[PDB]
């Protein structure tokens, strides 16, 4: 008879007992059981086909993906724990603030600037919830799948702190349409549609590495460094308190998602010929990055600095994985 | 010669795969299926005759017909009901 | 002060944009969307009648796993399970073999809506989704994980799906149909509605029941948690349902309720029915299989049908009438061929048991009782070989699972067979065979563990052979869950 | 027999079904049994004596305290759970204006400003602490005692801020003896001993009633204004939003404070004699309060409108009880 | 970025100054304080060994109380009281009549040294052990008081404290002395070192794991919560002893804590010893009352007491001795006396149980097995009344407990009389009698239940007027707890 | 002519209270006494007679001595010993 193991048969031999990191979210796709046949039905259903193009076929190779690793080693219960704390830190600096009636304070020219530059941001920050939750259904591994879980709730995160900051400004500020212009702004602005037309694009690339890259390591590096980092340098030096601190806090989530992501280039590097792909893949969309960056913060105030500033930090973010 | 035919014992639960030959009779069919159902799940009934009837369309299969004549697709299923003709 | 939620909700949701640079058809995929020919702007109809925000459920999330995980860690030392009715073990083993990854694979199921899904308010509901069976799959994992050193069938908690063992292809079998290769809109139906309101939830409920009767407390509070889960997703397929209703599309709904709760009940008769009716201990047992299909299961779905502009399935009063016999047979299966499964079956064919079990289906002696019958006297008269098997059932073509039915003094075991473009196909019902021939490309090129055994997929070509297809060995092939103590009763 | 009851024997015939508030505060002072031995010892036991006096024959008098009931009904189990969520905001703002490099902003004469009027509060604070924590120990009913008691760890709360925020500030400004220097502030700054005195003396009023008026009613009172609210305003436009933010958190302890104490004054005057009794408490602490509120904000910018706010939003705390 | 704590800490207790306005004696009075001649600056090298600040109590003690009021609720349901051995359910009402309001004093008693401290780390370490028994108090009512519909004992977890009933007469009596009415250094002495961290620590750790034995989860986890609090208080004591031996008070520091641990003992062998040797099932049995305190309690005050520069106390070799006694009389005493108490006493003295107390204490048998042959033989005789009193017996006046010893054929009870300013004190040991000696004016004019009786103070002055007078009535009243089960051994 | 007294009786675990009158003997004392523990946790020694010391000092009193004359303080401590004379 087989005898009752120590862990889990898939972790057994691993010299350190496994961790609930591991015990909870290994090796638990079973669609890569069978890369003829994915799916316990016909093999020439539509999904069969999809999974073979998108995942099987995929240019990026390993022979073990299930080895993938989160640095932060994120599970559901700790998720909850870490992201509790940081909304009670958010709710509370919104909470406090109203009462202080900092929205009152703000220049008519900055509630312009937010009505246009920074409202308009739920379609982008929506989008990038849909890249990221494509990214789950498609990656060859349960640890991939899971870093893109995570990240795919930071993404409404924000877009859940901007649909609220939006009622706040409406009702602070009745005359300027917050809540109903965004969508045309989103649509017709010149300065949206650098990244506009980047998230669009992007959102229609199904091959798994190639949407880890076009959204991970393009896009959101591109998106962080406009949005986050240079809208929020700019709303404290024009005296909103509020967007430079809730902005620097969205950066942390970004800090996150940017260290799980040079994980797994720093994994995938350990085949020959990744970096090639990884990097032709950056260079067909480096382009689309660069002209959302351009469009958006060159209609900012000292906007050319904000478009040195933002390209170099996003491609830092790239060069340091080794890209 | 060897043929599967899946087995429906009257009085069982249950259908099963029953390997039989291309050669034998009924009567040798239904004896490779009783293995399977008298006194495991089916109580003899030695007073009877064990027949052979097609389970799609109803056909009794004469003892002595041979599974090579039947007509039977691979796999196809067989009641085997008791009968004393 | 902070604003209350009614008044900024919409602006979640607000999400839908004309695309410019690609096309609505390639941002949306027809084959993943699934919106139909119904436009961008009947899908932002779509309401979700329970709302939910982001810092609420970080919130109440980590409420419910502090107090689960509390509650685990506090019994872990009294180890009850060391000391649990054998019949509750195996119903635990059973539970996590099928169950684990299944919820883990369905937050992809909601990964499919929070892309592709035309409705915006779909799209952010399928992303707590998401989240939610993240939790379902981790600590269902979690639990088990804690029974590692007691036996290797707890390994199956993680291991079962990565199997070709019966019961996991029979189990991927529905997911995969029901929520892993389906469109949006269809998951949406298929998934939420008919299977998660349809069943689950309230399965979910009697199983935590059942739990606490058993004495134990670590895995009533584990499910019973869960469970407190599923509505906020499970909510999603009304409002599509409502959408293609009030479009062109009364039948196309229709047509995948039928086919989700006739797969889901076939599922639900081989995993639920034989343990609430065989594996409960006699005194613990508050109603049968069938009383708690029709007081909970039943009536709900009519009652959803009806308030939807939907009708009862075509096969309702067959499904009323199987209620008397299915899983009867699913439990006769699952019994006699007991070293094909990961758990230990329960008998439940003591002399007072079978007394219930008469009083809960009248002429369940005159019938089912006969198979047991010869399986006795067989165990009494040290013939213990004959009470275990030398085939293979016939399986169903589109359930995965034995075909089987009412024995003895009113036999009637019927198959659907069915000759489809030179090769043969068996059904366990007239609804399993017509879920496959209303849409045969989707099932067509399948093969079933007995197609494969004939096939020569398996091999060597014998009962060894298919043990170790199925990854089984010693140590994890089920036996009698109670050792054959209830033969006693007999001598 | 007996029957069981439905809820503890002291709360039957309520008719409403007593609350977790209820149930765990209620009717828990043993020592009141007894007014002639407090104690279960010998009656002239210096403690025997101390309760005699200074609970039993103070002039504020009501024939059953035990109805008292906190308006917040706080229990230990939602006093943690309110002060995490409030520490989550806290720790949170200290972490993110530290990385942004917030200390490094201000002027060095705002810092000069922080070392003589912010740092030195923990001995002020400290000071309540040890305040409240006498109300606790002297009050006539636990659910008086109680409000004491949360009200007793707040203190330690502000002190905790202050002790915390003063080795960020030596670390960012070591030559200006932030953390050596204040107890030569306290103790010798004229804009300090205003308060010092009116704390020394009122740390010395025994009596439970006075102890509560002096404590709760006056000093407390003047010590927000003074510290919280004008120090705090003057924080924020000066640029240090840090205890601007900081200091607004804390005055959410304050209110709470102040609800109870108001709560408790409107008890009093159920019964005939004691708003004079109250009356005659105020007049003799308020003229210390004053004196407190002068040396402290006249020190400051803007020195006699600090004055003027300081005296008027303190008083005006007194007036709302109908004092 | 945070700071390290130990980069900050000492700020957080740098809050002595040089009152000016007021003088130190009148800010910090002697007879709350306990300075003892010590200066502000020798009182400032108090140190804390477990350090702990704002941020991190309120955090960590949200997680304690989360997880233990959810495991309460989740096995509310389950009601194990309704089935738990009734020397359980005993065990349950007399701690929770005893402890609920007397840890609840202990939040004053934390307050004392809150404010009247001079050594500061003293008085924030106070502040969370303030918050500590407000805990205490709180939650030791929440629980029972999910039970007050089971019978009216259950109230005295709010009553008892309240009543003139003995057993809280005793515990008043212990409590005000230690914590309650001695100034702030003599309360981190004789509180927080001789009880909290000499006994109730060590206990409340015996009794989570018997509760757990008992098959009570709800309990077992609420009082191992407790205990993980008690530490981070239960320090206090040992930076004030170190202070008051390095400077001019090694006889001052001793005494206390002599007076501190011979009251606590006391206490403890008529609540704890009783419980352990005979309300706990046999087969529960871990080990006795005697092993218990020499493993887990008298070796480690002797490293303490060593470690800090004191001696062992003048009745060390004493209160070794009585071990095998003292408790056994204190159980006797209250099983006898029944009706006067709130609980019901379980008798322990089966054939088994007696043979298990004969191995643990050779000689119980021809000792106090013989006053047990007396009361069984009437028991079996039918002549119960022989086994409830007639009179009272006579109380200690130092711990108002009845003074009792060895009986049978080593007879061996003393009485330690003292006639003091035309009066005549009773006490049952040579330490209960020092104690008063050292300082009479303490205990002077108390007067225990016996001189209350004597002096017209109970009226009617009969056995019916004590009951009143202590709010006994039936339904309440103590009886057997087994309902006399154990006698049918016998017959 | 009623006293306390607290009586301590050999082979007993327990001192206890004993109202006696002045008027009695040391043998109504020691009679008193026994009600309250011959056969309730002392067997009776009806071969012996019980006998009245004050506990303090040791001391015996005659049989016949009352208690009047005994010099005792109320509620003094009185041990009652089985003897033969
Ligand atoms: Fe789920
Ligand atoms: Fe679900
Ligand atoms: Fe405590
Ligand atoms: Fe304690
Ligand atoms: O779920
Ligand atoms: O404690």
């Amino acid at each position: 008879a087989l005898k009752p193991l120590k862990t889990w048969s898939h972790l057994a031999g691993n010299r350190r007992r496994p961790s609930e990191y591991e015990v909870v979210s290994t090796n638990l796709h079973y669609f890569t059981d069978n890369p003829e046949r994915p799916w316990e039905l016909d093999s020439n259903l539509p999904m069969q086909t999809w999974y073979k193009k998108y995942c099987f076929d995929s240019p990026l190779k390993h022979d073990d993906w299930n080895a993938f690793r989160d640095p932060d080693q994120l599970v559901y219960r700790t998720y909850n724990l870490l992201q509790d704390g940081q909304e009670s830190y958010v709710q509370g600096l919104f909470d406090q603030l109203n009462d202080r009636g900092h929205d009152q304070m703000l220049t008519r020219e900055w509630v312009e600037t937010l009505a246009r530059f920074y409202t308009p941001a739920r379609y982008l920050f929506h989008a990038l919830q849909m890249g990221s939750v494509y990214i789950h259904q498609i990656a060859p591994a349960s640890t991939i799948t899971n870093c893109a879980t995570y990240e795919t709730a930071d993404h409404l995160r924000w877009l859940t702190h901007t649909a609220y900051r939006t009622r706040e400004l409406a009702n602070c500020y009745p005359d300027v349409g917050f809540g109903k212009r965004e969508r045309d702004v989103w649509e017709n602005d010149p300065a949206w549609q650098g990244f506009r037309e980047l998230i669009e694009k992007a959102l229609i690339a199904w091959d798994w590495g190639e949407a880890f890259t076009a959204i991970n390591l393009v896009t959101k590096p591109a998106v962080e460094e406009a949005l986050l980092q240079q809208l929020g340098s700019l709303a404290q030096s024009e005296g909103d308190t509020l967007l430079g601190l809730l902005a620097q806090a969205q950066k942390r989530d970004a800090e996150r998602h940017r260290r799980w992501s040079s994980a797994l280039v720093k994994m995938a590097l350990e085949k020959e010929g990744n970096r090639e792909v990884l990097q032709k893949w950056v260079a067909k969309w480096e382009p689309l990055a660069d002209k959302a960056i351009e469009a958006y913060c060159s209609a900012l105030p000292d906007g050319e600095n904000a478009i040195v500033e933002a390209k170099s930090a996003s491609r830092y973010v790239r060069q340091m994985m080794g890209l | 010669a060897t043929f599967p035919i899946m087995s429906n014992f009257e009085r069982d639960f249950v259908i099963q795969l029953v390997p039989v030959d291309t050669e034998d009779t009924m009567d040798q069919v239904a004896e490779k299926c009783a293995y399977h159902s008298i006194n495991r799940r089916v109580h003899p009934q030695p007073e009877k005759i064990l027949r052979v009837r097609r389970h799609e369309d109803g056909t009794l299969f004469p003892r002595g017909m041979i599974v090579s004549d039947a007509g039977l697709r691979p796999t196809e299923t067989l009641d085997i009901i008791f009968m004393d003709n | 002060s902070m604003l209350k939620r009614e008044d900024w909700y919409d602006l979640t949701r607000t999400t839908n944009w004309t695309p410019k640079y690609v096309t609505e058809n390639e941002l949306f995929p027809e084959e993943m969307s699934g919106a139909r020919g119904i436009s961008m702007e009947a899908w932002e109809k779509y309401d979700e009648p329970y709302k939910i925000t982001y810092p609420e459920y970080v919130s109440i999330q980590r409420e419910k796993d502090s107090g689960a995980y509390s509650i685990k860690a506090a019994l872990e030392r009294d180890g009850f399970v060391d000391r649990a009715d054998p019949g509750w073990v195996s119903t635990m083993q059973l539970h996590f073999g099928a169950i684990a990854l299944e919820e883990y694979a369905a937050s992809t199921a909601e990964a499919r809506m929070a892309r592709f899904a035309k409705a915006p308010g779909n799209r952010n509901m399928a992303t707590f989704g998401m989240m939610d069976e993240n939790r379902h799959g981790q600590i269902q994992l979690y639990f088990p994980y804690a029974n590692v050193k007691r036996s290797r069938k707890w390994d199956w908690a993680h291991k079962a799906i990565h199997t070709n063992e019966w019961a996991a292809i029979a189990a991927r079998s529905f997911w995969d149909d029901m929520m892993m290769t389906r469109d949006s809109v269809a998951v949406s139906i298929m998934l939420t509605f008919a299977f998660e309101t349809g069943f689950s939830n309230m399965q979910f409920l009697g199983l935590a029941a059942d739990a606490a009767e058993a004495g134990d407390h670590t895995f009533a509070s584990l499910i019973s948690s869960i469970q407190t889960d599923e509505s906020r997703h499970a909510q999603q397929g009304g409002p599509s349902l409502k959408i293609l209703v009030e479009n062109g599309k009364k039948d196309e709904a229709q047509q995948m309720v039928d086919v989700a709760i006739w797969r889901s009940w076939k599922l639900f008769s081989v995993l639920t029915g034989p343990i609430m009716d065989y594996y409960t201990p006699l005194e613990s047992r508050n109603q049968s299989f069938k009383e708690f299909m029709l007081e909970w299961i039943v009536a709900q779905f009519e009652r959803q049908l009806l308030d939807l502009g939907l009708d009862k399935p075509w096969y309702w009063d067959q499904f009323m009438q199987d209620l008397d016999e299915t899983h009867h047979g699913m439990h006769l299966g699952v019994w006699y061929w007991r070293p094909t499964v990961w758990w230990d079956p329960a008998a439940g064919v003591s002399p007072e048991e079978r007394e219930w079990l008469e009083e809960k289906y009248p002429g369940w002696n005159d019938t089912w009782g006969q198979c047991w019958d010869v399986i006795t006297d067989n165990l009494v008269n040290g013939k213990p070989e004959l009470t275990v098997p030398e085939t293979l059932p016939t399986i169903c073509n589109m359930c995965n699972l034995p075909i089987a039915h009412t024995p003895g003094n009113k036999w009637n075991v019927k198959d659907y067979q069915l000759e489809y473009e030179g090769r043969l196909y068996h059904f366990g019902s007239e609804a399993d065979r017509w879920c496959f021939q209303i849409d045969p490309e989707r099932y067509k090129n399948h093969t079933n563990l007995v197609d494969r055994f004939l096939k020569g997929e398996i091999q060597p070509a014998d009962l060894a052979g298919a043990l170790m297809y199925m990854s089984l060995e010693p140590g994890v092939m089920g036996d009698d869950a109670h050792d054959y103590e209830w033969v006693k009763a007999y001598q």
